RNA sequence: AGCUCUUUCUCGAUUCUGUGGGUGGUGGUGCAUGGCCGUUCUUAGUUGGUGGAGCGAUUUGUCUGGUUAAUUCCGAUAACGAACGAGACUCUGGCAUGCUAACUAGUUACGCGACCCCCGAGCGGUCGGCGUCCCCCAACUUCUUAGAGGGACAAGUGGCGUUCAGCCACCCGAGAUUGAGCAAUAACAGGUCUGUGAUGCCCUUAGAUGUCGGGGCUGCACGCGCGCUACACUGACUGGCUCAGCGUGUGCCUACCCUACGCCGGCAGGCGCGGGUAACCCGUUGAACCCCAUUCGUGAUGGGGAUCGGGGAUUGCAAUUAUUCCCCAUGAACGAGGAAUUCCCAGUAAGUGCGGGUCAUAAGCUUGCGUUGAUUAAGUCCCUGCCCUUUGUACACACCGCCCG
């Protein structure tokens, strides 16, 4: 495995996990009380999910040349129900992503691109490939 | 229509030198591009030339709101007398060609 | 400097300037026969000739309606003196000009004549020029209450298609 | 000198006509080109919008 | 360019449709010369409808 | 291009012309006509590109052939 | 059916193979060739719509006499 | 509002006052009119020359039959040879490892090192490995692009039919019918004077029927039409897979754009930047359905999101009669729809998001676009509608017509 390799639950499940493992992320204080989407019917059932986000945020920066939180919050928009008017794209809070892009760059999963938007750090290339190793070893099945 | 004793001469005046203008169908602009000792839009400008035409003197012709205003012979001769001015008078044609 | 305006937007300006254009000419030298106009662009001078027949009025008396003419559409185009410029042009026969001959129509009528003599006047001078066909509608209202439309064809002519 | 005689314009159906014939009504706005539709139906010939399907 | 009208002016009327297109077609060719051959090969290639711009260079 | 059905299709397509394609310039004629059989036998068009595609939809509708809703009176 | 060759075609088929019998033939892609040499056609469409026509003819021809 | 008035300055022959006369009107009449437009109609309808047939208007041509999407064709026929609509015609979109090309489009493949990860192997140097970035005196046109090129003619073959026109199956292969646009003869008291500086006459015209302040258009026992959203477990939910396309923009006929990226805020949004006349940038439009690992569990419940209350913000000078959006709360009917009735044959029905028009703000709209994609006739004239003969008719403002006490 790159991280490439890896089936995305799986990759995202095992890294997500092991940044809980690890202790040190740093969370709003909030994220009791929030819902990630105005789009959002409940928040996150996995009270937890901070973690499960920057995993799935991680990943998906390394995938690609640099991110921002704009482009999150429509990706974790889903469509949200006008209720009598047609259904529509709501792009997802920025609040969360953004304390997840400035969290991980704490770690230094992820540091400042150049020409905006958030960059995978060598570090964090490191890391990702890494625990995508681990996955893959586990076990077939 | 209405208007100053020296808004009209400036308007003749004008019009006595170029031969012509124009005047977008508007009264709120005050103020016109293009000469306007400034003072109006059409009105000042478009009435005293409506009624310049009226009596003869200037032909008026409308499309696209804009208004497009030609100065006559006769018109020549009324102008010259307003103007007072010198006789061989000398407007907006004088010309070349060939 | 710019000033600066979108391709497309300058393409749409453009056309919108020409139908302006048009209807000035199409309404002033109407007693030219006026007959349309092409804007020719250049560097330096912006060209309009005037495609009419009757280009002696157009001229004027010691060089002087073109001069009249130029002059607005230069003053309207904020077209400072001298770029734009304008040209007469008599049209190669009145006779193949729609417009001409439906401008010969209004005259004829507004002259006082009857209907059938002007109409089957024009198609004959028509067909004398030697046109593949010709055909002339009357809509309207003469004389009485109720409309009524006639129409006068002569020769050939091709409804549909390109 | 009137100070009466106008409230704002800027923007609005109120605010543009038609280049053509001053109706406020039923405007293309689109490519700049701000002519109603009665009036570019008229016109769109000369423009240089042609039908082709 | 796109433009969509009812075909009325003014409507009670099957709601019928038109569309008018107008076609803007663009080129560029490249050219490493000077003088005469500039103003030249620009002005022929002259008259029918045809904008037409040149560029010094870089930005 | 396409969506998630669509790309399935399309990438199958590429990867079966593909061997082909190959067998033709580098292998001999007969394994890949050998190939083209067993594909075009059994099929789904692996080597043949469907046509199918989007009709316009026209005024009065919202569909190509769905005509809106009238009540008469 | 649907195709249905109406008469500016059919005429055309009659025309071409009372002056061309001999030049004509069996095959769709030359007499194509030929309606170039022989004809002044306007679209192209139509000159194989032409070509295609008359050779259907040309093939009922050459197995019995066709009846205009 | 110096509009009016008080007070008394100001402009300076414009105007005032009188006569005659204009001017505007979203004033009226479309049943006074042009144009444009709907409808008959994208129906198969329409006409001349020349002859035949008749005193004549006229008629045949333009038909018993077959065939066709189409008066499309064949044949027969006193007609022959043509034109008009249909068609051909034009437009759009698929098949072209062919064509000519492309740094304001990409691809290969280097040179590729680097970032560089170790992902596996190796102790490591080193090998194979997905991307980003380097950009180059690399190469290309395959994807992309837009120009020219060719392909479909039901071409071959086999059944059927006057052995014809055609019909059906089959092959190559894009298969005969991809989908629009173009519309005659002649009509209508169809619609439009509120699109028109198109327009008549009329009406009005200083105490205006020509503008500002303010409201109505948005007033609710009730009926109707187009729609939207729904009635749930093919679902509602939370995390997570994840791909697009038609189109669009500022530097503007007079006030102003599309917006990536950092920060603050739960949201709504606020705030700082920086590029972009655009194939350069927003935007590999990383869309949405959908797919999926969970929860729910058949409860109007978590289906549904009405109504209302409070509150946050955005547009505008001004939103109260909510412009709109959000956050919470209040948590309706509706648990499948009678009489009726629309529309539809393949990317079609249907689900599903997006963009454009309106636009300062405002989409439940219209108007396209891609995505996911069936069931089902494959025909016929029963009902309905319209045109084909023959026929009947006291009809002819033509059955929505005109007969007895």
């Amino acid at each position: 495995v790159t991280v490439k390799d890896v089936n995305q639950q799986e990759f995202v499940r095992a890294l997500a996990a092991f940044l809980k493992k690890s202790g040190k992320l740093k969370v709003p204080e909030w994220v009791d009380t929030v819902k990630l989407a105005k789009h959002k019917e409940l928040a996150p059932y996995d009270e937890n999910w901070f973690y499960t986000r920057a995993a799935s945020t991680a990943r998906h920066l390394y995938l690609r040349g640099g991110a921002g939180v704009g482009s999150m919050t429509k990706i974790y928009g889903g469509r949200q129900r006008n209720g009598v008017m047609p259904s529509h794209f709501s792009r997802g809070s920025k609040s969360v992503a953004r304390r997840v892009l400035q969290a991980l760059e704490g770690l230094k999963m992820v540091e400042k691109d150049q020409d905006w938007g958030r960059k995978l750090t060598p570090q964090g290339q490191r890391d990702l490939d890494r625990i995508a190793g681990q996955v893959a070893a586990a076990k077939k099945k | 229509m209405l208007m100053p004793k020296k808004n009209r001469i400036a308007i003749y005046e004008l019009l006595f030198k170029e031969g012509v203008m124009v005047a977008k169908k508007d009264v709120h602009m005050p103020k016109h591009p293009e000469l306007a000792d400034k003072n109006v839009p059409n009105l000042h400008v478009m009435k005293a030339m409506q009624s310049l035409k009226s009596r003869g003197y200037v032909k008026e012709q409308f499309a696209w709101r804009h208004f497009y205003w030609y100065l006559t012979n006769e018109g020549i001769q009324y102008l010259r007398d307003y103007l007072h001015l010198p006789p061989e008078i000398v407007p907006a044609t004088l010309r070349r060609s060939r | 400097m710019a000033v600066q305006i979108s391709k497309k937007r300058k393409f749409v300006a453009d056309g919108i300037f020409k139908a302006e254009l048009n209807e000035f000419l199409t309404r002033e030298l109407a007693e030219d026969g006026y007959s349309g106009v092409e804007v020719r662009v250049t560097p330096t001078r912006t060209e309009i000739i005037i495609l009419a027949t009757r280009t002696q009025n157009v001229l004027g008396e010691k060089g002087r309606r073109i001069r009249e003419l130029t002059a607005v559409v230069q003053k309207r185009f904020g077209f400072p003196e001298g770029s734009v410029e304008l040209y007469a042009e008599k049209v190669a026969t009145r006779g193949l000009c729609a417009i001409a001959q439906a401008e010969s129509l209004r005259y004829k009528l507004l002259g006082g004549l009857a209907v059938r003599r002007a109409c089957y006047g024009v198609l004959r001078f028509i067909m004398e020029s030697g046109a593949k066909g010709c055909e002339v509608v009357v809509s309207g209202k003469l004389r009485g209450q109720r409309a009524k439309s006639m129409k006068f064809v002569d020769g050939l002519m091709i409804h549909s298609g390109d | 000198q009137q100070l009466y005689w106008s409230h704002p314009r800027k923007f609005g159906q109120g605010s543009r006509s038609c280049r053509v014939c001053s109706n406020r009504h039923g405007l293309i706005r689109k490519y700049g080109l701000n002519m109603c539709r009665q009036c570019f139906r008229q016109y769109a010939k000369d423009i240089g919008f042609i039908k082709l399907d | 360019l796109r433009i969509t009208t009812r075909k009325t002016p003014c409507g009670e009327g099957s709601k019928t449709w038109d569309r008018f297109q107008m076609r803007i077609h663009k080129r560029l060719i490249d050219l490493h010369s000077p003088s005469e051959i500039v103003k030249q090969i620009t002005s022929i290639s002259i008259e029918p409808g045809v904008e037409v711009e040149v560029t010094i260079a870089d930005a | 291009g396409g969506g998630h059905v669509a790309q399935i299709y399309a990438i199958r397509q590429s990867i079966s012309k593909a061997l082909v394609a190959y067998y033709q310039k580098y292998v001999d004629e007969a394994s890949k006509k050998e190939i083209k059989d067993i594909l075009i036998q059994y099929d789904r068009t692996l080597l043949v590109a469907d046509p199918r595609r989007c009709e316009s939809k026209k005024f009065g509708g919202p569909g190509a052939r769905a005509r809106y809703q009238k009540s008469y009176r | 059916m649907g195709r249905v060759r109406t008469k500016t075609v059919k005429k055309a088929a009659r025309v071409i193979i009372e002056k061309y019998y001999t030049r004509l033939g069996n095959d769709f892609h030359t007499n194509k060739r030929v309606c170039e040499e022989i004809a002044i056609i306007p679209s192209k469409k139509l000159r194989n719509k032409i070509a295609g026509y008359v050779t259907h003819l040309m093939k009922r021809i050459q197995r019995g006499p066709v009846r205009g």
